């Protein structure tokens, strides 16, 4: 029984909105953790098969020079909107030349998170986990498909979002360091994958005020799950 | 069924269910009335408290489209505001064009064909106002209309729009127009909302009163009310 | 319930359930509340959080040096109606060079959000304003709703079970005229005091204040310029 | 001016049961030629051509959007066309550039399908038509040519007498002009066939 | 407003696409063509479907369409969908010609039809063309060819063609008599005299209710032969003479 | 405008205390034709401020429709607010600026005098969107020719009373007509106060020529 | 025939501190041979440590004005910071590149602290290019004013003349001498002198008649 | 125009129309593709011709550049489109850059269109996945296949068209390094795997290879046949 | 305005003054003209300076664009292409921009030359401005392309000092930058009077 998609509910949310939430559900996971000496992150990739060659799989991808990024779930409609995010920063940096902190980001992308209609479709079906290093210090940013935009001190979304958050509610404290939190999101995604935990499942992005840019490439990650 | 749905379609025996249920929408407003006399026109609103709910002058309902010409509504709030926001785009292009007052013919067939425009199509909805439009000038006499939600706009020289609306044109009837000025009017009116609507339901209510024609020397404005205060001092003598 | 689908669609019984729905969508928001003396308007709002970790979600957000609005519902509408809210005071800013009244400004919102509420496919702005201004003639307090139908108030509260906070306001309008800034402020923050189960209260975290004064440009607080305001109270009765 | 500036002179003659029609070859820009093989004839169906004469590139233009049109309107409608036809639809697809005018002088000469009548016509720069019963010209060297056919023209006219009429018409008058000369091509069409010969003109 | 919207472009939960299968079962019925390449020219074939006695015949055309020197096609499904068509096709091949003063190649022309019906099947929920329609022309890179429009926009070249859901039992008589390039002018003109009178149940297939046009190359003329009546007659006589010598094996 | 058909001439315009006194006369000139002389070219807007101008009358025809449009646009709010006189001279300023960027200009020179909260304003406006305050001003000739007149008492004495200021005007429209070619002897004295916005009839000057029994 | 420029005039000074930048501007107004007003300041106070001043053609200094201050604003309302100096100097930039093919004819100065505290002037052209140098003289006295200041501030073409800091109140004496000077040989040169002195504590503001000439 | 939103997501989170137009692609030929290390092969499976007509019209590999090559499953006509428009694509980007277009960017590009067209006001999804083999420069031999949700997606052997898992599952089971040493025996293991996947008579194998310094060359079919031949032979020799 | 640009063994070398007027009246003396667009890239400015800044600072935009699309920075010829596709949509309005584009490439040295006439062509050697033939003849006395570094470096300043010597509008002072395989180098800041004094003995 189909009636009109800028529906609200008997009980008052919506409902393409709502199943935008529920859409999230069936993604990978992720989890980012803020820290004072810089924001870490992490996500699963999900690799299906053998075949399937697993370098390609873009999970963090790269909005400035200093602002990271994770996605979920649907990666397409993720892809058209860390493109257009990174025009907007350019923009900023480019008429103002000074870098757009990232809740500025996120305002502009929480601005037509929804604009879903008929004239002038879809509501996007993408969780977004912002990282970054402004003047503010270090900011962890999370966004949803309702535009509802929050900042987060270490946040877990997707698929295994509950127990992510309950574990490390029981870990997480004001005052950690950069590689214990490190070690300390792997083990919560090796309690929460379902293969083997090795070189080719995770991958890291972590940005500092002294390690200025995420650089993450492969083989620290080998001396990292060693560590375990 | 089915034939409920659309603004656009029929029914087997002829009418329109979106504007019949347009039309009994303002049925449950509050009574607003108006009414002529040989040099003026007089409006009213009756505007209930709850306990507190707002401050002596809001979303007041009597509002002021041109410098001779007022609304008093009734219905649908917003709408109202709208409709009025358009009464007064036309007043100022007819101002802007033909280089003198709109005559009132002429506003209230401009706002009917947009009222009757929306009730065209399946894309808008009708709009759910009834409203009351008055106005004075030394060539043209008074003059009152009335505009229904269907788009049907004529003249009377007493009507009344809300929930009491033969209950308070049982009496309007009873005056006459040849014979009064309008400040007789004024407390006439004022005793009669008193009288009407009474307490049961609402517990607090509270009056309004346009007012235009000569003695205002063609403007259009609110009573100076709390001057001369003509309601109450009758209106609690109207009890008995 | 054919006829709960469009805005369009008028029921058997005249009430357009869309905007029952958005209102519904209004009464899902954070409490708030909102108040004015004859020199002086204060609107306190509450906030809340989706967990521990994380902050909280801010209500009272900036709109001009004597315009500040609350705010209850979506976020994304909020956004919208509030660059519009910027975008409407910069304009006559910039024509007239001077403020705006607030009641024109209101008129605007009522006048934009009524469009959406006319036409087919489109949605009623879920949104919970309370606005707090400086005009000439002294302090206003408004509030809106989806349906357009802007109020004038001394007091309102709309949100998750705001109906104590009216009962609060009602004892307590005889005396709001008079005061200060300060007994007024916590007056404010009493209503919500009221708002809340008898056991988690307002520790630092959860409210934020807006005041706007004849010499004073509206401004926001949160949690740290709100321990002064917080001190100087009593507790609850048994 | 724009019309000198690549020379150019198209005459068609009407005979007794048909029509004779002849342009230059000289192409070249102002005072330099280029080539010797210009052509400013189309053949526009059977037994019915046309002339171009002016700018060049008006030249290519409108007989490529004329062999458009004339094809659209051949396929739409089975018979082939009457010459009035054409020249209401050349005079058509001038007039839609009124104020951006082509630099153009089309000259049609053509027989009856139906019939063996003769038709001669010309157009002006905006579409103007103009009937007549002797012959038409069009390009630089306009007085040339009117000084020859209002010399030389008889009313019915075998082919052969035609074509030496045409033929004195054209060298004397093109060697009279400066800007247009190089070789002169003549078609002499008939009921039956068609034929094109080609004058020992002066190459200076 | 949407309750009323008929949803012609949505897939089916079934698999596939709806709307054009049943464009596809709207080709099927009211048509019968097919064509004959076998080297030195090619035919189509055509079936009268108002064949009553009070018409004109004044067209001196019917199914065939010339739509240029080199090309016509044959239509079946729904007429005047098929002329908006035809001008827009013929349309299409003149403005190429314009744009490059030589003529058409038989395969974009096919292809910008295609996406033009694609374009319809596509977006919005118009209604689909339900014309399938074919091609013979000539080219100056592989001579005469055969091609095969479908509602979907999928097309593919043949070299001995059917649409109509009488005629694939003559795809299956088509195969049972393959040749290997052997168009003589007059075996190919059996062949296809043969098949129409076998697929159609029309007992002994009157002149009047068929139609054949050929095409042949000529240096300066790519003749289009749109043939009249009495060479069908002559040829459905010696077709009737050579099923009786073939019968005289039993 | 890009050629004034039918021109005004010179506005005067000077405070005093607790008002402003705007004269301008009554005459419209085509050329070197006094082809109107019965025109107003002073609009008494609504209660607080008041508009004279120069140029193009029928320019000014026009924004003395829309000024009249905007001000009983703003009476039918019914919020007692009303327009600042600085508010329309920013308002006018805008206009004139967008006229003039689009290379099509309002052809006037406007003078806005206006008495609220207290405060005296005069305001001017340029065709080009030169706009600024001033003590006194005087448009065309007559920042040639009266200005002076004003810039000198005013230096001496900065305040004036109501008296002084109209016999400061009427002697500076006996020099206008004096030595404007394009000038009348027929002018209309315009004031502002707190007590509303007064115009005052087509006064007369009283001239000397006693210069001329010199031969 | 019309002809939509006019040249108003004005002269604005600017000069860079260690932690000070001072901007001064005359107040005449004026249009060929006639005073328009002897008060009408050139300099604007943007931010608490921005003031930008404005010569030239004046409706266009007005418009400009304007719009930079509306600009501040929403700079304000979307990143709840002020902008820096820098900032402003790139959105002007852009602005006055944004009415390239029918330009303003604006002289633009702005001085302001930087965010560690220093003095910088960003001058400008009325097409949009810009840069950050220690003083700028700008309008009808540029040229009775930049060499001075080369002499005094830069202290070029001389020889054993050591480089010393340059400190408040001797910029103070200099840029009342160069109005005087200038004043001397100038019609373009008020009579007010408008002295916005930004500090890192506030903008101070001071008023310094001249001949009334 | 048409002001509507076809695809609407589901009560329990899903798209119906990219999940479900993924069948129109489980519904089609059959077509598989590996790189060897110099050499790249790929090809499709069941033509399902009719055996005695042409076949030059239904070729379903085909090429944007001198770089870059084809392939696809589920309908033909959204293929067409997608390729017209990725021709047109690839050669505007070598209007700009003056290098040969990469692989990358026009697997990006294909899946962008893909992306922003279901997203878009009432066009139907794209029913197709295809497969772009190309080897750039410093010869890198990579190959990605596409998706009707729009998502490059890079392997290194292909399972589309009708029953992918068993062609998968015999690449699963024939995974070996070995396989890509020699050109030939990559060629072989491309007729092995289409060999394991339907009737293979030799008739609807059509294989087209590119040695990455050169263009696509389209195999004769009888060196498929002895191709066959051969590997039955080895086939026999298992034994 | 004198700059130039060229390319050796070693990379390239980009000289430029700083002089800036306005007519017969000098604005600055110090006008950084070589404007710095990457870590690997320089352009210049040549005659406009709004011009120049504002579309080689919109080029920047979308170089920087470019890199975070593809993971690779940007080729010069490239960068060149796409400046000079944007100036063309504005030819007749009145730009007038000469700039040069150089950096490193996967091929190596890059050196090119966009006008608001629209002309992109690579070469060795190049020289803009007014006094820029100058540059050009004691330039084209000097050049080879096995040079040294520190020769290179002289034969740049001393063609920049010839310059401003023989032109009216050049003078100021003489940057130079220098262009490498990993990124580019500025040099030094070197005075004109400075460079009187060194080369007039």
């Amino acid at each position: 029984y189909d009636r009109g998609v800028n529906t609200f509910s008997p009980e008052g949310r919506l409902f393409q909105v709502e199943y935008a939430i529920e859409a999230i559900k069936l993604g990978s996971t992720a989890i980012g953790i803020q820290t004072s000496e810089g924001v870490c992150l992490a996500v699963e990739k999900r690799i299906t098969s053998p075949l399937m060659e697993p370098s390609s799989i873009e999970k963090i991808v790269e909005i400035d020079a200093h602002i990271g990024c994770a996605m979920s779930g649907l990666i397409a409609d993720a892809k058209t909107l860390i493109d257009k995010a990174r025009v907007e920063t350019q923009n900023h940096w480019f008429t103002y030349n000074e870098t757009m902190t990232v809740e500025s980001v996120t305002q502009a992308v929480s601005n037509l998170a929804l604009q879903f209609g008929e004239e002038d479709s879809r509501p996007f079906g993408v969780a977004l986990l912002f990282g970054g290093v402004d003047e503010k210090g270090p900011q962890l940013f999370h966004m949803d498909p309702s535009g509802t935009f929050v900042q987060c001190d270490a946040r877990a979304i997707g698929s295994a979002s509950e127990g992510a958050q309950s574990s490390l509610q029981e870990v997480y404290h004001k005052s950690m360091t950069l590689k214990e939190a490190i070690k300390s999101s792997l083990i919560i995604l090796k309690q929460v994958m379902e293969e083997k935990l090795n070189a080719t499942n995770i991958e890291l992005a972590t940005v500092q005020p002294g390690q200025n840019f995420h650089m993450f490439t492969k083989e620290e990650l080998e001396e990292v799950i060693k560590d375990i | 069924t089915g034939y409920d749905l659309s603004a656009s379609t029929f029914s087997p025996d002829g009418r329109v269910f979106q504007v019949e249920y347009a039309m009994k929408a303002v049925e449950n407003s509050s009574t607003a009335i108006g009414i002529r006399c040989k040099d003026g026109v007089v409006f009213g609103v009756e505007k209930l408290v709850l306990s507190k709910l707002y401050e002596e002058g809001s979303n007041k309902r009597l509002f002021n489209v041109d410098r001779h010409v007022g609304m008093a509504v009734a219905g649908l709030l917003a709408d109202a505001r709208s409709l009025a926001d358009i009464a007064r785009e036309e007043a100022s292009n007819f101002r802007s064009n033909f280089g003198y007052n709109i005559p009132l013919k002429h506003l209230a067939d401009r706002v009917a064909m947009y009222v009757h425009a929306y009730t065209l199509y399946s894309a808008v909805r009708p709009f759910g106002c009834s409203f009351m439009l008055g106005s004075y000038s030394v060539n043209d006499g008074a003059q009152l209309y009335m505009i229904d939600p269907s788009g049907v706009s004529y003249g009377y020289w007493g009507c009344a729009i809300g929930k009491a609306r033969q209950a308070a044109k049982t009496e309007i009837e009873k005056l006459q127009m040849k014979e009064m000025t309008c400040r007789d009017i004024v407390k006439e009116v004022a005793k009669i909302i008193y009288i009407v609507h009474d307490e049961v339901k609402d517990k607090a209510f509270e009056l309004e009163l346009s007012w235009v024609g000569e003695l205002t020397n063609g403007r259009h404005e609110i009573v100076p009310k709390d001057i001369r205060e003509e309601a109450e001092k009758y209106a609690k003598e109207s009890l008995k | 319930n054919q006829y709960d689908n469009d805005v369009t669609v008028w029921s058997p019984q005249g009430r357009i359930h869309q905007i029952e729905y958005a209102m519904e969508a209004v009464k899902q928001g954070s409490a708030t509340v909102g108040l004015k003396s004859k020199t002086h308007a204060v609107l306190v709002a509450l906030k809340r959080a989706q967990s521990e970790l994380a902050a909280h979600q801010k209500k009272i957000l900036h709109v001009d040096n004597h315009i500040g609005i609350s705010i209850a519902g979506l976020t994304a509408d909020a956004r919208l109606l509030c660059n519009f809210m910027r975008q409407e005071c910069l304009d006559s800013r910039f024509v007239f060079d001077r403020p705006l009244p607030v009641s024109r400004l209101v008129s605007l919102i009522g006048s934009k959000t009524q469009i959406p509420t006319q036409r087919y496919g489109r949605r009623p702005y879920g949104v919970g304003l309370l606005i707090a201004g400086y005009d000439d003639m002294g302090p206003h307090i408004f509030q809106t709703c989806p349906s357009a139908n802007y109020f004038d108030c001394r007091a309102m509260s709309i949100g998750a079970r705001s109906q104590s906070a009216r009962t609060y306001l009602e004892r307590h309008m005889s005396e709001f005229m008079e005061c200060n800034l300060n007994e007024l402020v916590k007056h404010g923050l009493r209503a919500l005091r009221e708002t809340l189960p008898a056991e988690q209260d307002l520790t630092t975290k959860n409210v934020s204040i807006g005041i706007v004064g004849k010499d004073l440009e509206f401004t926001i607080y949160d949690d740290d310029d709100v321990s002064p305001f917080l001190e100087g109270l009593e507790e609850r009765p048994q | 001016s724009i019309m000198s500036y690549n020379g150019g002179a198209v005459m068609a003659m009407k005979g007794k049961n048909c029509v004779a029609i002849a342009a230059d070859r000289r192409f070249g820009i102002q005072a330099q030629m280029v080539t010797t093989d210009f052509q400013k004839i189309f053949p526009m169906g059977d037994r019915l051509y046309i002339g171009l004469a002016g700018l060049a590139t008006d030249v290519q233009t409108v007989a490529q959007r004329l062999k458009f049109r004339l094809n659209l309107y051949e396929l739409k409608e089975g018979r082939q066309i009457k010459p009035y036809t054409l020249m209401s639809m050349v005079a058509n697809l001038l007039y839609e550039k009124r104020f951006g005018p082509y630099y153009t002088e089309p000259v049609i000469a053509g027989l009856d399908p139906k019939t063996f009548k003769p038709f001669i016509c010309s157009l002006d720069l905006i579409g103007c038509p103009m009937v007549t019963d002797d012959f038409v010209v069009s390009g630089t060297c306009a007085e040339q040519m009117y000084g020859m056919c209002e010399s030389l023209w008889e009313p019915n006219m075998d082919p052969d007498h035609l074509f030496e009429t045409i033929s004195q018409a054209m060298l004397n008058a093109v060697d009279r002009d400066a800007v247009s000369g190089m070789g002169v091509i003549v078609h002499i069409i008939e009921k039956d066939k068609i034929t094109t010969r080609t004058l020992k003109a002066r190459m200076d | 407003s949407r309750r009323y919207d008929s949803r012609t472009t949505i897939f089916s939960p079934e698999g596939r696409l709806y709307q054009v299968e049943y464009a596809m079962e709207a080709i099927g019925h009211a048509g019968t063509c097919l064509g004959i390449l076998a080297n030195d020219g090619v035919l189509l074939a055509a079936e009268r479907r108002n064949i009553h006695k009070l018409l004109d015949e004044v067209f001196f055309s019917e199914k065939i369409y010339k739509l240029n020197e080199d090309m016509a096609c044959s239509v079946a499904g729904i007429t005047s969908d098929a002329n908006v068509l035809t001008n827009e096709l013929r349309l299409i091949a003149q403005r190429y010609l314009l744009q490059y003063q030589e003529p058409i190649p038989c395969e974009q022309l096919v292809t910008a039809l295609c996406d033009i019906k694609q374009a319809y099947t596509q977006f919005g929920g118009k209604r689909p063309f339900g014309v399938s329609l074919l091609y013979i022309g000539w080219d100056k890179h592989y001579g005469f060819q055969l091609y095969q429009s479908d509602p979907s926009g999928n097309y593919g070249g043949w070299k001995a063609t059917c649409i109509g859901n009488n005629s694939a039992a003559a795809v299956s008589m088509l195969k049972q008599d393959y040749k290997e390039g052997e168009m003589t002018l007059k075996s190919a003109l059996a062949l296809a005299i043969k098949v129409l009178n076998k697929t159609m149940d029309v007992s002994k297939l009157s002149a009047e209710k068929v139609e054949i046009a050929t095409l042949t190359r000529e240096n300066g003329k790519t003749v289009i032969r749109v043939l009249k009546q009495k060479e069908v007659e002559q040829l459905i006589k010696k077709h009737e003479e050579e099923e009786a010598k073939a019968e005289r094996e039993k | 405008t890009q050629n004034p058909m039918v021109t005004g001439t010179s506005v005067l315009g000077v405070k005093f205390e607790g008002g402003v006194v705007i004269a301008a006369d009554m005459l419209g000139s085509y050329g070197s034709l006094a082809r109107f002389r019965n025109i107003s070219r002073i609009m008494r807007v609504n209660n607080s401020t008041m508009l004279g101008a120069s140029g193009d009358y029928a320019d000014f025809q026009y924004l003395k429709q829309v000024l009249g449009q905007m001000v009983i646009d703003e009476e039918l709010l019914g919020d007692g607010h009303s327009y600042s006189p600085r508010a329309i001279h920013s308002w006018l300023t805008r206009a004139m600026y967008s006229r003039r960027s689009k290379m099509n200009p309002l052809w006037n020179t406007m003078v806005i005098g206006g008495y609220a909260d207290g405060e005296s304003f005069l305001g001017y406006v340029d065709m080009l969107g030169v706009a600024y305050e001033a003590p006194s001003l005087a448009t065309g000739y007559g920042a040639y020719l009266a200005q002076p007149l004003l810039r000198e008492v005013l230096e001496k004495q900065p305040v004036l009373s109501q008296t002084e200021a109209r016999d400061l005007v009427e002697r500076c429209m006996r020099v206008l007509y004096y030595r404007d070619a394009r000038s009348y002897n027929r002018f209309q004295i315009a004031t502002v106060t707190e007590k509303g916005v007064e115009i005052e009839g087509p006064l007369s000057t009283e001239t000397n020529w006693d210069i001329a029994h010199m031969i | 025939r019309f002809s939509p420029y006019v040249f108003n005039g004005g002269t604005i000074l600017a000069i860079a501190g260690e932690d000070f930048a001072i901007v001064a501007s005359d107040t005449r107004l004026s249009e060929g041979f006639s005073i328009h007003t002897r008060d009408s300041p050139k300099c604007y106070k943007l931010t608490d440590k921005t003031v930008i001043g404005c010569s030239g053609f004046h409706g266009d200094c007005l418009t400009l004005t304007k719009i930079i201050e509306a600009r501040l604003k929403m700079y304000k309302h979307s990143n709840n910071k002020a902008m820096t100096t820098g900032a402003i100097a790139a959105m002007l930039s852009t602005i006055l590149y944004s009415r390239r093919f029918f330009p303003y004819y604006v002289y633009n100065i702005i001085g302001g602290l930087d965010e560690e505290g220093k003095g910088a002037v960003y001058s400008f052209d009325p097409v949009g290019s810009y840069q950050r140098d220690s003083f700028k003289a700008g309008g009808s006295a540029s040229a009775m004013l930049q060499p001075l200041l080369d002499n005094q501030v830069g202290f070029k073409n001389m020889q054993n003349v050591e480089h010393v800091p340059l400190s408040l109140d001797r910029a103070m004496r200099l840029v009342k001498d160069v109005f005087i000077s200038a004043a001397e040989r100038d019609v373009y040169t008020g009579d007010a002198l408008r002295i916005c002195i930004v500090t890192k504590e506030g903008i101070r503001e001071e008023t310094v008649s001249l001949r009334k000439d | 125009s048409y002001d509507r939103a076809i695809t609407v997501f589901s009560p329990d989170g899903h798209l119906f129309q990219v999940e479900y137009a993924q069948e129109a692609v489980k519904k089609g030929s059959t077509a598989v593709g590996v790189r060897g290390r110099d050499i790249v092969v790929l090809g499709v499976e069941k033509k399902s011709v009719a055996k005695l007509q042409d076949e030059r019209t239904v070729r379903k590999i085909c090429a944007l550049d001198d770089n870059v090559c084809m392939a696809f499953a589920g309908l033909t006509a959204d293929a067409r489109i997608v390729i017209n428009r990725a021709r047109v694509e690839c050669q505007s980007h070598r209007l700009t850059v003056e290098d040969p277009v990469t692989v990358e960017y026009i697997t990006r590009y294909i899946a962008s269109l893909k992306q922003r067209y279901t997203q878009s006001n009432g066009r139907r999804p794209f029913g197709i996945s295809a497969l772009i083999v190309g080897f750039d420069f410093d010869g890198t031999p990579r190959l990605y296949q596409t998706d009707p949700s729009g998502t490059y997606h890079a392997w290194k052997a292909n399972a589309i068209g009708r029953g992918a898992k068993s062609v998968r599952e015999f690449l699963e089971k024939n995974y070996t390094d070995e396989a890509i040493e020699t050109d030939d025996l990559t060629i072989k293991l491309v007729i092995k795997a289409l060999l394991e996947v339907v009737q293979s008579g030799g008739k609807n194998i059509e294989l087209a290879v590119m040695r990455r310094d050169q263009s696509l060359k389209i195999l004769n079919p009888e060196e498929i046949e002895k191709y066959v031949a051969e590997i039955e032979k080895e086939k026999e020799e298992n034994e | 305005t004198t700059t130039l640009a060229f390319k050796f063994r070693h990379g390239v070398i980009v000289a430029a003054d700083s002089r800036a007027t306005a007519g017969a009246y000098i604005a600055s003396q110090t006008v950084k003209k070589v404007i710095e667009i990457n870590p690997y890239l320089l352009g210049t400015m040549a005659g406009g300076a709004a011009d120049c800044s504002f579309w080689e600072r919109l080029l920047a935009r979308q170089c920087r664009i470019y890199e975070l699309r593809n993971k690779e920075r940007i080729s010069v010829a490239a960068a060149s292409k796409l400046l000079a596709n944007m100036v063309y949509q504005y030819k007749g309005m009145g730009l007038s921009m000469g700039t040069m584009i150089c950096g490193w490439d996967k091929r190596g040295p890059g050196l090119y030359y966009v006008d608001s006439e629209g002309n992109r062509i690579s070469g060795a050697t190049f020289s803009v401005g007014s006094g820029s033939v100058y540059a050009y003849g004691v330039m084209d006395r000097g050049y080879s392309y096995d040079l040294e570094v520190e020769q290179a470096y002289d034969l740049a300043r001393r063609a920049i000092y010839q310059a401003t010597y023989r032109d009216a509008y050049s003078g100021g002072a003489v940057n130079l930058y220098h262009v490498r395989e990993d990124g580019w180098i500025r040099v030094s800041s070197d005075n004109v009077a400075d460079l009187h004094e060194k080369y007039s003995g």
